[PDB]
């Protein structure tokens, strides 16, 4: 169910993220502490011991002092804390203290889902976002060749019928994008598309 | 793409 950390590490590398990528972690990701460089990561909502639950993408732009948090589902921090028991306040504090002279940062996050409610492609959408983030770090969420390929829908509409055709088309365009840019995705395509299926949570 | 919300956080 979903993408493994090796799967994501290989795809992220294939996407041209490697030099700016800090790895794949669990909820205990410390933050952007090393230096004031373009940096990103893939962080799980849960601790490694639980086995993993959901994937999130975190980016740092030093020329705007912005931390981008990408939840493919566009849940608010309040909803992330409720649904997934995930909080990243300490992460934001450690980061702004380590990299911001004024001790302030801008937290930019999605309010729209790109993912169907039963889909297990969260890790893969995180890869796509990090591709958009490393190529357009000043505006990674939308208005760039990579995120222009997807159609975000208000998060509040996640469980509604009118949006499944859009959320499925997103998932098909996700695969097509990854097959175009990642040899690792191409090689493991059948196992990746099946384990991250649009309907995977119903097919447990 | 997705619509976003930008918030300033100071520590
Ligand atoms: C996306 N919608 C979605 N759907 C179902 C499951 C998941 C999350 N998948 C995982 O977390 C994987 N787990 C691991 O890769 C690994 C792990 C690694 C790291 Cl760096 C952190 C954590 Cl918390 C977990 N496990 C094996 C320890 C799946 C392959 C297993 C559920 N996302």
């Amino acid at each position: 169910s979903g993408s493994s950390e090796q799967e994501l590490a290989a795809i992220v590398r294939d996407l041209g993220c490697g030099p700016y990528f800090l790895g794949t972690h669990d909820k205990r990701f410390p933050g952007f502490l090393a230096g004031n460089k373009l940096a990103c990561a893939i962080v799980n909502t849960a601790g490694r011991e639980t086995g993993g639950v959901h994937w999130l993408a975190f980016g740092w732009n030093p020329r705007s002092r912005t931390c981008y948090m990408f939840d493919p589902f566009g849940f608010s921090d309040r909803r992330l804390k409720q649904i997934y028991s995930f909080e990243y306040e300490a992460m934001l504090r450690r980061s702004a203290l380590a990299l911001s002279p004024d001790r302030c940062l801008s937290l930019e996050q999605s309010t729209q889902t790109v993912q169907g409610p039963d889909s297990a492609a969260c890790g893969l959408f995180c890869c796509m976002f990090l591709h958009a983030f490393v190529h357009w770090p000043d505006r990674p969420m939308d208005g760039n060749p990579t995120m222009n390929l997807l159609t975000g829908v208000p998060n509040g509409m996640l469980q509604s019928p009118q949006v499944l055709p859009t959320l499925r088309r997103n998932q098909e365009k996700l695969y097509r994008f990854l097959a175009h840019h990642s040899p690792y995705f191409r090689s493991h395509r059948a196992a990746i598309e099946h384990a991250t299926a649009f309907d995977k949570m119903k097919q447990l | 793409g997705v619509k976003s919300l930008k918030r300033r956080r100071c520590y």
